[PDB]
This record gives structure tokens, C-alpha cells and sequence, in this order.
């Protein structure tokens, strides 16, 4: 679809963590998805850290989020 | 051009800067980090030549200031620090200039930085930084003529086997009105 479209060419550049981060609050499947449309370069990176979350931050995620609802189409579910 | 009993005033000032920024930067890195503060007189050619393409440049003034400065962050410990104020340990720095969220990320965590320097300050000159522009080419700012002496501020941001460097160009033609006001005729 459109969504998962605009989530991995806006996705691709972001740090290996910044995805980490935005695929980590997705819905499990469609966090493959992405996780799978990307290059296995990052993909092994992504997951790797995607791993390592325990920590959590309320002003950088409202922030990424704050960014891509003005970048991709309109943020839903996940990230509300 | 500067005395050598200025000199002297700003060591103190930014030796200062540099304790609390060592603090800073270890609440943000959540381990020690120690910070070294070098200063020194260059031409605005000299340095603007030194700062490695690309980077993280954030040209600032204040209210009472007339002209504009330079804080200069290199790209590794820029990148190491977004690493860790987004969950992940950082031990990857990328080789390019930073996107949206980054840039935007970055930004507020250079006002906070930037805030202390003007606290280090506040005895001589209290100023409110306000950041007028961002840039991730050093050939692309031309604050002031290329000929003009500047007070280069540098801060030897240390920890583990890491070790990088912030910069704050302190050019001389916003250094001459509060120059010949405080450390001219009441001190002497």
C-alpha cells in the first residue's frame, strides 16, 4: 500500500536506531514488513537493536512522531 | 587582535563552560565523560578550513550581541549522541550529514549546550542565545571576512577510547564593544 510505501523510502535513511525506535511501537507484522523491505545491511542492524530497547524516551518519540505525521500522510494506531 | 591579559579572562570563562558541559554531556551519554578546554587566536580562514566536511555547524547570536558565532559540533560524537537519546548504545558514527528528525533532534540538545556558555558568561555579558542558522558545510557560512582573528573555543570531549571535539568561534568583531567596556576603562 501507500503507507509502508512512504514509511521504508523515509525509513531507508534514518539511523539504524531511529528505525529501531519507529519499527519498535509497530504492529509486529507489518514491522517485518519494513524491517523486511530494507537492505540487509540494516536489516541485521535494526534488528539488533531493536533488540536492545529497554530503554524508552517520551520526547524523542513525540518528536519522530511530531515528523513523520507531517512527512508521511498521516500516523496511525502504532504511534497514538 | 588580543591582549594577553584577556586572554587570561577568557580561559576562565570557558575552563568554566567546559565544567558544566562535561556534566551535561555525561547526563545525556548516562556515563563520564570528561571535557579539556583549549583556546586559541586564529585567522576565521584558518579555522572554517579545519572543520571537516561534513559536519554539524550551528551559527548563534544573542540579543545584546552585534554579529554572530559559530558552534561546531564534529559529526562522530553528533552521531554517538543521538545513538544514546534514542534508546541504542552508539557505536557506529555515519560519514553523512544529518536528515529531518536528526538535525531537529540535535538542535534543541545544542540550545541547552549553547545555554551554559552563556551562563559561563552571565558575569560579564548576559545574552539569551537565540540560533539564527544550521549548516553541514563549513564553505557555506562566511560569518565575517576570512581575514579577521578569532577566539576559538575547544572542548576535548572524552570517554572510554573516545574522543572528539566542540568548537565555538568567538570572532573579534563581536569581541570589540564589550572588549573596550569591561576589561578596559573601569578595570583599567
Amino acid at each position: 500500500g501507500s503507507h509502508m510505501v512512504q514509511l521504508v523510502n523515509f525509513l531507508q535513511s534514518e539511523h539504524p536506531q531511529t528505525i529501531a525506535v519507529v519499527l519498535s511501537y509497530l504492529d509486529p507484522p507489518v514491522a517485518a514488513q519494513i524491517l523486511g523491505a530494507l537492505p540487509e545491511e540494516l536489516q541485521t542492524e535494526v534488528l539488533k537493536r531493536i533488540a536492545l530497547l529497554e530503554r524508552t524516551s517520551p520526547e524523542v518519540v513525540k518528536e519522530i512522531e511530531r515528523n513523520l505525521e507531517k512527512k508521511i500522510s498521516g500516523f496511525s494506531r502504532t504511534f497514538s | 587582535k588580543f591582549s594577553k591579559e584577556q586572554l587570561r579572562t577568557f580561559q576562565m570563562i570557558h575552563e568554566n563552560f567546559g565544567r558544566a558541559l562535561s556534566t551535561y554531556l555525561s547526563g545525556r551519554l548516562r556515563t563520564f565523560v570528561d571535557v579539556e578546554i583549549s583556546i586559541d587566536q586564529l585567522t576565521y580562514e584558518e579555522f572554517i578550513r579545519s572543520v571537516m566536511i561534513p559536519s554539524f555547524i550551528v551559527i548563534f547570536t544573542g540579543d545584546v550581541f552585534e554579529g554572530s558565532a559559530i558552534f561546531e559540533m564534529r559529526l562522530d560524537l553528533f552521531y554517538t549522541m543521538l545513538d544514546i537519546i534514542m534508546g541504542g548504545p552508539g557505536e557506529n558514527p555515519p560519514n553523512r550529514p544529518p536528515t529531518e528528525i536528526e538535525t531537529s533532534i540535535m538542535r534543541k540538545e545544542v540550545t541547552n549546550m549553547l545555554t551554559l556558555l552563556a551562563q559561563a558568561w552571565s558575569d560579564f555579558q548576559y545574552f539569551i542565545p537565540s540560533i539564527e542558522n544550521v549548516e553541514t558545510n563549513p564553505q557555506f557560512v562566511q560569518i565575517v571576512p576570512p581575514n579577521e582573528i578569532v577566539l576559538l573555543v575547544t572542548a576535548s570531549v572524552s570517554w572510554g577510547e573516545f574522543t572528539s571535539f566542540i568548537n565555538v568561534c568567538w570572532p573579534f568583531s563581536l569581541l570589540e564593544p564589550l572588549l573596550e567596556k569591561l576589561s578596559d576603562r573601569f578595570w583599567m
